[PDB]
């Protein structure tokens, strides 16, 4: 069991902006991390599978890097439901980490 | 008249079920006349992306003896099979040099490898505790660990069979439909050259 | 694929509590489901995952042993039993198919399959 930090949770953005939400772990694991968007009062969704792949059915604003420990989600554009909360999950391993932050 | 004999890139080519992905069969070639003309042609084979040589002087230079793989991949995963760039399927079940000659030719098979009550024959690997080298193959199939205590036995959590399976039915669209790429290699090793292409007149 | 799952349960300590959830629609035994928690005022946090076709299971950190999932493939339903609640314990409870490897037939489905529930 590995914990990952984020950036603090203090991302304000206007319509149109270069977004570079970073998430790191603490050992050096392949592509695993995915990226989840949670609405309030809602059930969460996926928006990229694992780094640079991305689920089906979402608009093609986002976009996710990282090869070692050092991991980047960018939007392209922002859009008027962009207020939001993006999380972390490790996969590779079973026991997991969560990896918290928010987007205003 | 200068006739000439040939060698069967119809067994390469015109097979009726490909190898699988992990274990891909290296067939070598030797002394023919190498009508890369069929294989020249767009209409066809889609891709056919060239690293080493141009296309155009494929009928010059001639080479000692080539080599020819065989594969079944998803569409998303016929760029990573190029050099300069490591991704799931060409890091850890065929891994290219930075520097060679020969090249790629994939087209599509829906009407040929695409079966709706499913296609489970084709396997792959996506976890490998090592890594691979230019040019091997992995045909054992030992229980992948992804943890410090040792899982064995059955796969259960931390323990991972590492031959996974793709899904064939018709259904999909095209970017997991079945690109079958036959990968080329030519070779310039101290010998005397005999595959060589046809002058003709 | 869909999940569903019982509404709102004891909040009063020194309890145990059952909750459990129903895979509705192309009922899957094979890939791992997982338990998340989610605080008004804390992020998300995984605690456990089973395979129904095989009954093992992994816990997270620091309370192995408070957590017990029993998994049935016949009703296609998982259950939940979690003693020893705080006050402060209290969260919404999610059960999820965030893995997407397959232990029956060798098949890896790349998705992650979206599952999710409606949250009580």
């Amino acid at each position: 069991d590995i914990q990952m930090t984020q950036s603090p949770s203090s991302l304000s953005a206007s319509v149109g902006d270069r977004v570079t939400i970073t998430c790191r772990a603490s050992q050096a694991i392949r592509n695993d991390l995915g990226w989840y968007q949670q609405k309030p009062g809602k059930a969460p969704k996926c928006l990229i599978y694992a780094a640079s792949s991305l689920q089906s059915g979402v608009p093609s604003r986002f976009s996710g890097s990282g090869s070692g420990t050092e991991f980047t989600l960018t939007i392209s554009s922002l859009q008027p439901e962009d207020f939001a909360t993006y999380f972390c999950l490790q996969q590779n391993i079973y026991p997991r980490t969560f990896g918290q932050g928010t987007k205003v | 008249p200068n006739i000439t004999n040939l060698c069967p890139f119809d067994e390469v080519f015109n097979a009726t079920r490909f190898a699988s992905v992990y274990a891909w069969n290296r067939k070598r070639i030797s002394n023919c006349v190498a009508d890369y003309s069929v294989l020249y042609n767009l209409a066809p084979f889609f891709t056919f992306k060239c690293y080493g040589v141009s296309p155009t002087k494929l009928n010059d230079l001639c080479f000692t003896n080539v080599y020819a793989d065989s594969f079944v991949i998803r569409g998303d995963e016929v760029r990573q099979i190029a050099p300069g760039q490591t991704g799931n399927i060409a890091d850890y079940n065929y891994k290219l040099p930075d520097d060679f000659t020969g090249c790629v030719i994939a087209w599509n098979s829906n009407k040929l490898d695409s079966k709706v009550s499913g296609n489970y024959n084709y396997l792959y690997r996506l976890f490998r505790k090592s890594n691979l080298k230019p040019f091997e193959r992995d045909i054992s199939t030992e229980i992948y660990q992804a943890g410090n205590k040792p899982c064995n036995g059955v796969a259960g959590f931390n323990c991972y069979f590492p031959l996974r399976s793709y899904s064939f039915r018709p259904t999909y669209g095209v970017g997991h439909q079945p690109y079958r790429v036959v990968v080329l290699s030519f070779e310039l090793l101290h010998a005397p050259a005999t595959v060589c292409g046809p002058k003709k007149s | 694929v869909q999940l569903v799952q019982s509404g709102a349960e004891v909040k009063k300590p020194g309890s145990s509590v059952k909750v459990s959830c129903k895979a509705s629609g192309g009922t899957f035994s094979n890939y791992a489901l997982s338990w998340v928690r989610q605080a008004p005022g804390q992020g998300l946090e995984w605690m456990g995952g089973i395979i129904p076709i095989f009954g093992t299971t992994n816990y997270a950190q620091k309370f192995q042993g408070r957590v017990t999932i029993t998994a049935d493939e016949s009703t296609s339903t998982a259950y939940m039993e979690l003693s020893s609640l705080r006050s402060e314990d209290t969260a919404v409870y999610y059960c999820a198919r965030l893995d997407g490897y397959s232990f029956g037939h060798d098949r890896y489905y790349q998705d992650g399959m979206d599952d999710w529930g409606p949250g009580t």
